[PDB]
């Protein structure tokens, strides 16, 4: 269903270039962002390791800078490589070392969010960003409102073991997105709860958000592993919650549903998004107008020309 | 001038001229001073290169 | 071998000193690099075109 992934590949490398453009390209398009409490911040490193591959995370995080993961469709190629952008031409094929570079960033603590680009075959291309979760604390949460306030669209996680009004992600995503429309709920360490403990949870109407909520329990040949642990998991009660139950959960339907939102809310933004590059665009070609009346200029037709005069001068 | 239906070659001829002239001022600017701009860039790339 | 040495090398002198000579008499022994002979003629059509 490769059409339907590539207009998301595209739509990122588009997000990746406007944020390139220049200093005024003050522009850009949505990614998810992810906010989770302490159990709750716990349970999102561990989701989001366990969605594409294992990565480094957890042990102890600062978790004062943000970390935005760009995935990419990787068909035709057969090693799971991840890079750093500014890092250039570094590629990395353990993601052990990926480890201690990333933990050595993360001791060594300007708030700039660090970029990554991880190539697999397994994964399906995104663009989520991770920052510091609720728990020094004021700059944390200064920091989680803002980048939550705008119309990104946001992952919030919850540890089972605590109740949802206890957790502060859903509650925040709630005190930013009040009509719920916007934000996705994931419901983590559910393995320890009793099915119907799951149908109070990944079904609630107390406090319900279009896109649903997302059950799953996350934790060589691990992406598999946790394929099929998962599989075969909902086996015991298949019924409180399998097929045509009201909740979703498992990875691939939670990818599924991901890919399907990005792929909704980019195509949103991307008309308005357009028109403001048309606008850098028409003052650029404008000034190219009124100065130098738009004629063209390579710096070897300016040396050529310099020169052809020094020429005869001396001469 | 004003026997102009009368003596339609000196007409003919001031309309040729005016034309031309007119015609000459768009001509130099922008091919003129075009080819004085990129003609030496264009003899030495192409020279060195050869 | 060794001995046509010293009757080879004397006679590559000779040859190389008559050599030497031409290069005297012919152009007064100034040196000259193919670049240093179109550098001139660049330079020389540049101030003309121009």
């Amino acid at each position: 269903d490769d059409n339907m992934m590539f207009i998301t590949k595209k739509m990122i490398e588009i997000r990746n270039l406007l944020q390139k453009v220049g200093q005024g390209s003050t522009v850009t398009l949505p990614s998810i962002v992810v906010i989770g409490s302490q159990s709750s911040g716990k349970s999102s490193v561990l989701e989001a390791i366990v969605g594409h591959e294992f990565l480094p995370k957890g042990s102890n995080m600062i978790t004062r800078r943000p970390i935005e993961l760009t995935l990419v469709n990787d068909p035709e190629a057969k090693v799971d490589y991840g890079e750093f952008p500014d890092l250039g031409l570094a590629r990395v094929t353990d993601f052990s070392l990926i480890q201690k570079t990333l933990t050595e960033l993360n001791q060594s603590v300007t708030d700039d969010p660090i970029r990554l680009t991880i190539h697999s075959p397994n994964i399906p291309d995104l663009s989520l960003i991770d920052l510091p979760g609720y728990i020094l604390k004021r700059k944390i949460t200064e920091l989680c409102d803002k980048y939550i306030r705008g119309p990104n669209i946001i992952l919030a996680i919850s540890a089972a073991d605590t109740d949802l009004a206890n957790s502060t992600a859903l509650q925040a995503s709630r005190r930013v997105d009040p009509r719920g429309e916007r934000t996705i709920g994931v419901i983590t360490k559910m393995d320890l709860v009793e099915p119907e403990k799951g149908a109070a949870i990944l079904s609630d109407r107390q406090y319900p958000l279009k896109l649903g909520y997302v059950g799953v329990i996350s934790k060589g040949n691990l992406l598999a592993s946790i394929n099929r642990n998962e599989k075969n998991y909902f086996g015991s009660h298949p019924t409180e919650f399998g097929p045509d139950s009201g909740v979703s959960t498992g990875v691939m339907t939670l990818r599924k549903k991901l890919l399907q939102v990005l792929e909704q809310q980019m195509s949103s933004k991307l008309n308005e998004t357009t028109e403001a590059i048309q606008r850098e665009l028409e003052e650029t070609t404008y000034q190219f107008k009124v100065q130098y009346n738009e004629q063209p200029m390579s710096a070897e037709s300016y040396l050529a020309a310099s020169l052809d005069d020094f020429k005869h001068q001396f001469h | 001038l004003t026997n102009k239906y009368y003596c339609p070659e000196v007409f003919l001829d001031a309309v040729a001229t005016k034309l031309a002239q007119t015609a000459v001022l768009f001509l130099n600017v922008e091919m003129l001073n075009d080819f004085y701009v990129r003609f030496p860039r264009e003899v030495e790339a192409k020279l060195h290169e050869h």
